[PDB]
């Protein structure tokens, strides 16, 4: 019952831009927090952006600064992360990620006990 | 930015081994250690968190170990469908890191 | 036997008393504190008594 | 003349563990923080009562008699009851001195609370002196005194009449 | 103008033993040791005990002469004895089992 | 509106144990401090688990069976497990008594550990208001607040300006 | 150069547990607060002493043998030993973790101690760094130095070279 | 040893004043905050005043404010009530009772341990 | 104004009978309750005061039980003297205030 | 191996000067205070002087205060007494004395757990 | 000044007596308390510190102890060698006090 799904990804030119979309359903959505996680072919898993449950705070890798942007839409619980200025290196399958919370709290610093299936970027 | 050092880069070891992989940090992260275990094609999923705590629905032949720079993840007796690549994630603070990966092969 | 009613019972006398310990007799009979050694356990409900000159 | 807390404890405080000492131009006296008082001795009362209502034992028994070529078994009884023995003392001895030590600091803690609220309310309509007292940089009438007890001391009111004798300090 | 915060004294003599420190003057304390006892044998909640007067348990429960007979339906908490009873087990022999069978009469 | 600890706890606080909320120009919101969340969790966690852990026990056995002309050594293994139950029994309630009131204790210093952190960096730019608030005594824009809850506020930057509006109050 | 207790512990400071450091004209160094040391030290020592000496323990036996036919007393020994074993070291682990940390709150709580009895002298002819250090709005020579340590610095003595030295910073 | 007596009650026309006597004995008077308690014919018991052991500090209940006035006397050691402008419903017996100590502070705020006789206030 | 609810307003029992009196508070008292005898004629007694604690001299039969906003007064057995009308009380904070009464009456 | 040696005594007349010395070995004299306690014959122990480790406070008995002043040298690992104005009263052997530490800090005040054999000053 | 009062100013004993010497003090000095043995012609030694912790390479039977204003030296069995003159010195303040001494002479 409890399970994100992410869309937007596909094949796109450097320099262009996409939005993913996180749609988040069967947990209070607005109370947790949010990231980003996102893998390179054949490589390990990179944080790239993490959002506050109010939307208020926003984190994000160097390697995308500037050119990222995170934010949520409470009310349709979906997360997105708009990307802009692509780069070949920015080609990854894009997940969003749930970090756990704990003691009753919804500490956005945890492990992240729930993914997607994720969504592919391939910028080239 | 606080890397995370997993080793080894891979093993291969046969079903009932006891398989121990490490994750270093290069400053203290308390407790905030993550592990996740990945199928190719398949998101991760979380197996340990807190360094040592079992998560809801994981056997108990997983466990963790380690506070403040060495952590360790032990696989007491594998099975089949333990074959997969292993990651370690900090929760230390801003930005979440995760280690190199272990893949965890047939021999 | 006398004419007294006591939770607690020893050869030597009776323990009427609730409360947790007592140095009376290693041997007893009833509803009865745990036997110590301790010749005083005195806690504190007041202040520090070091008023001023 | 006339000092506070970090010096010692007050002969003249009678009313309450906790309470406070006035000076004005209407006159003194001694005045006990009736409500802390009240809030610590429902803790003290507590404590005791647990230390003492938790001890829920089992019947006690007397009889430890064996036959006389049972001696062993009289010795396995007689240090098994050493053994309680040594474990009730010594968990009793250690009970009483942490309680009392924890119970002097509870004490400290309701005082330097009491201390911490006139400091905020004053703000810098006093000077600290640093025994526990504060030296008002205006007339505090009775009145005035009553709403600082009461957690009621307005730091605007007082705060033109307090920044000209500060200055005059200065 | 002055304000002062502080706390109650008296003239109490009581000290009390911290873990941090010895005989600390208190103004108030509270023992949870007893000390003494009434020096007499009493009711164990409200129940009666067996008085043995002058005679041993295998005496009074055999009926030695020169002992009590239980001559109405009685109960008791505990067996009161003396400790060198004046009649105990007439004709020589000895009596087996003794401990185990306080088990079963001392509360009845 | 909106006050802070003095006064009790906050519903609006979900994302952390300890926190602050704000109120400028640009708006308001609650913001958990995550480390001092992150460093009482982990002590927490260990008292738990120090209790629940340290509970290494030998191997226990039901084999307490004598036979039939030894009831007395029964009574005596009878007696032997009434002991360790009033022992075990006692201990544990004070345990978790003394532990709860220390728990608490430690929820307080922290909150009040934080207060004083964000005290001394306002310094007399701002107004302790007695109820865990300050009144800054400047314009504090969002790059502000967030300085003040990283603990790198600048007391001599807003200075100037908290002065002029102090001397207004006065 | 040079932080307080905010930061951490001082390797400089040898000669006792608590202390300040200084800088004026006339140099610097390290001094350690002899009293406070004193009385830290007794009660450590106390509580150590405490721990130790109350374990007043009744005569040790090994007379724990029965006959061949007396296994299942055998047992019954066994099995006392095996739970005053776990009761010993249940409470001895839990002991030992409880005052550790109440000992280190304990030092912290020293160290606060002094950090308030010098901020209530100074007042505001100072300003509170925030990292354990006092920034003195005037020139303190190795005799006011000395006062602040001694507890006999007098405010009203230069209130008003810091009150100029104050509005310069305004 | 220790008691109360009670005094100065009797039949009284409406709006006229008494004043009510508490002679005190066997304890010390001075050490203790003392109350007035009332209590109607045939009605509950109703809390009318108390003074702290010093007098500088007066309690007064809603129904009596402005029209009764405590007060004690160390030297004498006895306690006054005066009731001003006495109206029907004033009628009552008048009792002064003594807050009990505990941990040995005498807090005006207890249950009340010591009582008098009482003495009869009749307004009509 | 803290007002104490007192039930029932009158029982009927004989003697050696278990008789419980509850009083309730619009607010928390924490311990501050008290427990009076009052007979014809004559002023209160205090029979319980901390809303447990027994006053020298008070039977053993008495007892008060209660935290906060409900209290109960219990007569374990009673007998010929105890045939009266009980007052709670509350010290929490001025003004002192007292139940409704509950008068205790034989069958 | 640890071990005090005093020199510099001997006969003086009144209010002449003398310059006590101490060489210190064995242990690390620099972190140490130091004390000097002298003996008249036949009488007891009297403290003096001492020094804190790094020289900066001085401790002075008054019947020597003005008069006599103490310093170390972190180099040489040597305390000194420096003695002006002698009197017949000060005649006495000049001991110099470690207090021992606790707790792994030099406290100054202490026992003295090492002193040399002494040096003898007669003033007369 | 806190002055320590010694006594006795003397005694005599034999071998393998018990001999206890006082020290008085005109404050609470807490524990810092220390005791000296002198024999003639040598400097002090130093026997007991913090009023009852014996210094390492001390017989166990030299013994002291007190807290605050009263403090015992005890030598349970006297020895040959311990006929001396002891002094207790104070450490709680400057400046530093010794007692008035006592001479342990044989009979
Ligand atoms: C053989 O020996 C054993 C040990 O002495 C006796 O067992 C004890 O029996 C007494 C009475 O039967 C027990 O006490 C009762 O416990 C009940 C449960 O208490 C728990 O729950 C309540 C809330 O319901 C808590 O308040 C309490 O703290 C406990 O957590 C209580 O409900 C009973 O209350 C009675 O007394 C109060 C006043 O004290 C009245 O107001 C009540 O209305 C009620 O009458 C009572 O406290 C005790 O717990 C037993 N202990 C053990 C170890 O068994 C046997 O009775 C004894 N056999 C014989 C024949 O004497
Ligand atoms: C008869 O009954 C007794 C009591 O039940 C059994 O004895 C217990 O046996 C178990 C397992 O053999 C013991 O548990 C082991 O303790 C080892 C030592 O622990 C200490 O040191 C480590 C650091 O090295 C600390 O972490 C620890 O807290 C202790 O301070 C551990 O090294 C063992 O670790 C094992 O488990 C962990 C996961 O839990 C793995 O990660 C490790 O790799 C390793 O596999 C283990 O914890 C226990 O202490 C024994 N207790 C007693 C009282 O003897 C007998 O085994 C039993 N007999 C039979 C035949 O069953
Ligand atoms: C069989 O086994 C038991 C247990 O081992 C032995 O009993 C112990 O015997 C010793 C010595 O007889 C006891 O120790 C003594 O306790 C006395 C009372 O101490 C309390 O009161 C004093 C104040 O008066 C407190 O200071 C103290 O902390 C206690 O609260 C002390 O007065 C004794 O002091 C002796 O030693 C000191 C130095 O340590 C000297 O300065 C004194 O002058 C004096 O000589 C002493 O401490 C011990 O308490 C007994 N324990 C038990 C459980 O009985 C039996 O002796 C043993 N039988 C045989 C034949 O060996
Ligand atoms: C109670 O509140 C719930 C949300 O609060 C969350 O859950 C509790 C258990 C704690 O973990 C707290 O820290 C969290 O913020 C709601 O989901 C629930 O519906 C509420 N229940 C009611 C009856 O309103
Ligand atoms: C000691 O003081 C008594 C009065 O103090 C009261 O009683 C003590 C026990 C505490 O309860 C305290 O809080 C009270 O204020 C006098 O009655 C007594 O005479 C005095 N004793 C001496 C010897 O002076
Ligand atoms: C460590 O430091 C030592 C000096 O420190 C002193 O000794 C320690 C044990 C504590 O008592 C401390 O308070 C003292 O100041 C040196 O002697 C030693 O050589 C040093 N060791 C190393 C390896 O550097
Ligand atoms: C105390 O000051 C207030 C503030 O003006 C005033 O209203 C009141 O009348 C004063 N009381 C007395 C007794 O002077
Ligand atoms: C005292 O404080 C209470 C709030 O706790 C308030 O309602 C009351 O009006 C205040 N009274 C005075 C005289 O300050
Ligand atoms: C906040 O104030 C700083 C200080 O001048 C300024 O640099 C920054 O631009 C301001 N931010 C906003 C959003 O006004
Ligand atoms: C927050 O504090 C850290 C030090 O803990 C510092 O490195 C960082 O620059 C600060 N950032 C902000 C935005 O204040
Ligand atoms: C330190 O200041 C005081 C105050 O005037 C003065 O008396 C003293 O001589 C000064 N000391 C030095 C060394 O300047
Ligand atoms: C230090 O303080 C004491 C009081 O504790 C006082 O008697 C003494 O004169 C002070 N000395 C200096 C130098 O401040």
């Amino acid at each position: 019952q409890v399970q994100l799904v992410e869309s937007g990804g596909g094949v796109v030119q450097p320099g262009r831009s996409l939005r993913l979309s996180c749609a988040a359903s069967g947990f209070p959505f607005s109370s947790y927090g949010m990231h980003w996680v996102r893998q390179a072919p054949g490589k390990g898993l990179e944080w790239v952006a993490g959002v506050s449950y109010d939307g208020s705070y926003k984190y994000y890798a160097d390697s995308v600064k500037g050119r990222f942007t995170i934010s949520r839409d409470s009310s349709k619980s979906t997360l997105y992360l708009q990307m802009n200025s692509l780069r070949p290196e920015d080609t990854a399958v894009y997940y969003c990620a749930r970090p756990s919370a704990i003691f009753g709290i919804y500490i956005i610093l945890n492990g992240l006990d729930v993914w997607g299936q994720g969504t592919t970027v391939t910028v080239s | 930015e606080i890397v995370l050092t997993q080793s080894p880069s891979s093993v291969s070891a046969s079903v009932g081994d006891r398989v121990t992989i490490t994750c270093r940090a290069t400053q203290g992260i308390s407790s905030w250690l993550a592990w996740y275990q990945q199928k190719p094609g398949k998101p991760p999923k979380l197996l340990i968190f807190g360094a040592s705590s079992l998560q809801s629905g994981v056997p108990s032949r997983f466990s963790g170990s380690g506070s403040g720079t060495d952590f360790t993840l032990t696989i007491s007796s594998l099975q089949p469908e333990d074959f997969a690549t292993y990651f370690c994630q900090q929760a230390h603070s801003f930005p979440l890191t995760f280690g190199g990966g272990t893949k965890v092969e047939i021999k | 036997i006398s004419d007294c009613d006591t939770i607690c019972q020893t050869k030597i006398g009776a323990i009427n008393s609730t409360l947790p310990f007592q140095n009376i007799h290693q041997n007893a009979i009833g509803d009865c504190p745990k036997y110590v050694k301790a010749q005083e356990l005195v806690l504190a409900t007041g202040l520090r008594n070091n008023p001023i000159k | 003349a006339i000092a506070g807390f970090i010096e010692g404890g007050w002969q003249g405080l009678i009313d309450g563990w906790y309470g406070y000492h006035h000076q004005n131009s209407e006159g003194s006296g001694y005045a006990a923080d009736k409500e802390a008082t009240q809030k610590a001795v429902d803790a003290i009362t507590t404590k005791v009562n647990n230390i003492i209502d938790k001890m829920n034992t089992q019947f006690e028994s007397t009889a430890k008699e064996f036959n006389k070529i049972e001696m062993r078994i009289k010795h396995l009884s007689d240090r098994v009851d050493d053994g309680f023995l040594d474990v009730w003392s010594y968990n009793a001895e250690l009970l009483v001195l942490l309680e009392n030590e924890r119970t002097l600091d509870f004490h400290d803690a309701n005082v330097n609370n009491l201390y911490q609220k006139v400091k905020v309310q004053l703000k810098d309509n006093a000077i600290d002196m640093g025994n526990g007292c504060f030296k008002i940089l205006h007339k505090c009438n009775n009145t005035c005194m009553d709403d600082i007890k009461n957690g009621t001391y307005n730091y605007y009111e007082y705060r033109k009449e307090s920044h000209l004798e500060k200055q005059k300090i200065d | 103008d002055q304000i002062c915060i502080g706390y109650h004294s008296n003239n109490s003599t009581q000290t009390v033993n911290t873990l941090l420190e010895s005989n600390v003057p208190v103004t108030s304390s509270h023992s949870i040791l007893e000390k003494e006892h009434n020096g007499l044998l009493c009711k164990l909640k409200g129940k009666a005990p067996l008085d043995l007067i002058d005679c041993s348990l295998p005496a009074w429960l055999m009926g030695n002469p020169k002992c009590d007979e239980l001559l109405t339906a009685s109960e008791w908490a505990y067996i009161k004895e003396d400790p060198e009873p004046e009649n105990g087990i007439c004709f020589p022999g000895d009596f087996d089992s003794l401990e185990d069978l306080i088990l079963l009469v001392s509360n009845t």
